[PDB]
């Protein structure tokens, strides 16, 4: 009987691995978007375009 | 000769004060934002 009572404190254990899966996402967000993150970079260019 | 000298600041000046007016177009708001978007940083610094 302690492990029905268990499987709910269980039940935090798996859908703990769901919370994982969606929040590790962000992390890699910093490094895998670095090739998308050239427009305020390009601001840059709207201070220089003065010309 | 000399209008020769004027044409870089010539082509310059015909669209150079049109672009005021083209500022609130999105021909300089792509980067621009931040003029309508007052310090599109945070509206400079309050709270964030």
């Amino acid at each position: 009987k302690v492990i029905e009572s268990e499987l709910q404190g269980y039940l935090s254990a798996t859908r703990s691995r769901v919370g994982r899966c969606s929040a590790l996402i962000q992390a890699a967000s910093d490094v895998q978007e670095q090739g998308a993150v050239d427009d305020r970079d390009s601001f840059l260019h709207g201070v220089r375009d003065l010309l | 000769q000399g209008a020769a000298q004027n044409l870089p600041a010539d082509v310059n000046q015909l669209i150079d004060q049109l672009e005021r007016h083209c500022l609130a177009p999105d021909g300089s708001l792509v980067t621009k934002s931040v003029y309508s978007d007052l310090q599109l940083a945070r509206e400079e610094m309050s709270r964030e």
